[PDB]
């Protein structure tokens, strides 16, 4: 089983 | 442990492989890669549809049998390129790898895929009359020479009213122009006038908005992009991936916070659960070539551009 998920861009994270 | 049989096609190609319970996607990429002598891998990507009918990519990293490969005799599988460069002009480097994204796009656009206005349609089939024939000699290439030729979508071709000669004196005017061009510049040349077109290198899904709207969400390599469904050219609402913070998603709502929280979150609804993964699959690709094309090149990819320019440079 697997129903969620997100990818984080701008985010200060990647550059 | 018998093996399953799978057929793969590139553009202009058949290739016809054996494979296993356990083998996954990555594998299967990796060999044909090697068989087809590609080596800018991170365009690719072996296309195929789902037991519920939709057209997807093959996830590399989980098994190839397991995922919803569509149950037929050979699993069909068609090696088509998956992301789009920006500027096809200086990201696209090896004739092979350069070649497979005309070819793609061209039977795109002959099939009403990606739309494309008559003249720019003339001008686009002039192109590959250039590069599939070569010089127009008259000599030779006399009328109707482009009788038994695939050249224009379809579109203008039920919308208009020309007859197919009158239209063919069309190509062959602009291909009288095109003379001393390499089919390399010819097909380059191609390219260049597509991808600015409204729809090249869009992935278009079917979705609503909280009401129940009919709306289409696409991703591309500059971000996302909310069309009004009558209008798959203009997007009605964009989402470019700076002005974005975090994409998520539940079974089938999906949100897209700005990176502005003054500004609202804005949310969809998908059909079936895989299309939000898929969607979010995509997101991660693109954004991906998007960094790693804002970034020094890597060193393979240095030697390429320079085993490149020796390719096309000259002699004595």
């Amino acid at each position: 089983k697997r129903r969620t998920g997100a990818l984080t861009l701008s985010g200060g994270g990647k550059r | 442990p018998k093996p399953i049989n799978v057929r793969v096609t590139t553009m202009d190609a058949e290739l016809e492989f054996a494979i296993q319970p356990n083998t996954t996607g990555k594998q299967l990429f990796d060999q044909v890669v090697k068989t087809v002598g590609l080596r800018e891998v991170w365009f690719f990507g072996l296309q195929y549809v789902d037991s519920k009918g939709y057209s997807t990519w093959l996830k590399l990293n989980k098994k190839v049998t397991q995922q919803d490969v569509k149950k037929e005799n050979p699993l069909q599988f068609k090696f088509r390129a998956k992301f789009f460069p920006e500027d096809v002009s200086e990201e696209l480097i090896q004739e092979i790898t350069q070649r497979l994204f005309f070819l793609q796009v061209k039977e795109a656009i002959l099939n009403d895929e990606i739309y494309c206005p008559p003249e720019t349609a003339v001008l686009l089939a002039s192109y590959a009359v250039q590069a599939k024939y070569g010089d127009y000699n008259k000599e030779i290439h006399k009328p109707g020479y482009l009788a038994n030729d695939r050249l224009l979508p379809q579109r203008v071709l039920e919308q208009h009213k020309l007859t197919k000669e009158q239209w063919e004196e069309r190509i062959q005017n602009w291909h009288e122009e095109h003379r001393g061009m390499l089919r390399e510049d010819s097909m380059m040349e191609y390219l260049k006038i597509a991808q600015d077109l409204e729809m090249y290198g869009v992935n278009y899904f079917e979705i609503k908005n909280k009401k129940g709207t009919e709306l289409w969400l696409g991703v591309d390599a500059l971000g996302l992009n909310i069309y009004e469904h009558d209008d798959k050219l203009t997007p009605k609402i964009g989402f470019p991936w700076s002005e974005i913070r975090n994409i998520s998603f539940n079974d089938k709502k999906f949100v897209i916070k700005p990176i502005d929280k003054k500004a609202p979150d804005f949310v969809f609804y998908a059909p079936r659960l895989r299309i939000n993964k898929r969607i979010l699959a995509l997101c991660m690709g693109n954004h991906e070539l998007y960094m790693r094309r804002r970034k020094p090149d890597t060193i393979e990819v240095q030697q390429m551009k320079a085993q490149a320019r020796v390719d096309s440079s000259g002699r004595i």
